């Protein structure tokens, strides 16, 4: 409601953070029963979708502003068939889901990239440097989710050469994606390194053209934009 | 475990099982034309020492 005044009203460009809106839900849910309601499968409340979708449906971009939303989805158990992240990816618009395994990878952005999605990004929208790098990139970092698979059987240092270069380039993309944090001292002591796009897009646009196929691996890890991970190679050695 | 650690597993056995499969034939047409290989091959390297023998 205080939203709505901003962007209709103050015109504004809404930032929305909500952390979670899956509390919200929760706390419907939560109600359901007492509310004397079914609740539902998974426990749920079984309007979810309208509560979602009234809700979702009330925030939007008119031509009186946008509410750009930022919502904080917590996902319990990152089960997402979990019915709330079903429904929710409906009201999304570009997703994020953030992998935990990537977490553990050691990588922030901890992100699940595959998963962190916009069904809206396109050769022409995002203009195909950027598009055509994404499905490259994220063609490649699938198919080498099989070649783990291969790994698993042929070892550290052992496999099928071209594939293995491109293991290696999945290893440096993978490194170059994580990104330093001025908040955290905390989790990365680093200080943030912000990538201003192109250098982003160019970024991996040239690790696939393997620029650094030559260049070390984590030498990657950490950065903000690309030379300095060329920059960080030196700094080791 | 719950379904997914079966499958999770499941899958990769079933992946397993393709790939030494796979691995198994693979490894068999190798072995398979190694096996050709042996005729004159035998002979020639039954041969190859065939005289620190006699003599």
């Amino acid at each position: 409601t205080v939203a709505e005044y901003f962007r209709d009203q103050e015109g504004q460009d809404v930032l929305l953070f909500i952390d979670n809106i899956f509390r919200f839900t929760q706390a419907g849910s939560e109600v359901s029963a007492l509310l004397g309601r079914i609740p539902s499968a998974v426990g749920y409340q079984p309007t979810l979708a309208t509560d979602m979708g009234t809700m979702q449906e009330r925030i939007t971009t008119t031509k009186k502003g946008s509410i750009t939303s930022v919502q904080a989805i917590y996902v319990p158990a990152d089960d997402l068939t979990d019915p709330a992240p079903a429904t929710t990816f409906a009201h999304l618009d570009a997703t994020t889901v953030l992998s935990r395994a990537i977490a553990e990878l050691g990588i922030y952005p901890a992100v699940d990239p595959l998963d962190s999605t916009s069904r809206i990004m396109d050769p022409n929208i995002v203009g195909s440097e950027h598009y055509d790098v994404a499905r490259g990139v994220q063609k490649i970092l699938q198919d080498y989710k099989s070649l783990q698979d291969i790994i698993a059987i042929l070892g550290m240092d052992e496999l099928s050469e071209e594939d293995k270069l491109t293991v290696s380039r999945a290893r440096k993309i993978q490194r170059f994606l994580s990104q330093p944090f001025q908040v955290a001292e905390v989790f990365t002591g680093h200080l943030g390194k912000l990538v201003p796009l192109k250098e982003t897009i160019k970024g991996f646009q040239q690790i696939l053209a393997g620029e650094y196929d030559h260049l070390p691996e984590q030498a990657f890890y950490m950065v903000g934009p690309i030379e300095e991970a060329v920059a960080k190679a030196d700094k080791l050695a | 475990a719950t379904l997914k650690d079966i499958t999770r597993r499941l899958k990769s056995i079933k992946n397993i099982q393709k790939i030494t499969k796979s691995m198994k034939m693979v490894a068999a047409a190798k072995y398979a034309r190694a096996e050709r290989e042996l005729k004159p091959a035998r002979v020639y390297g039954v041969g190859s020492l065939a005289l620190y023998e006699k003599a």
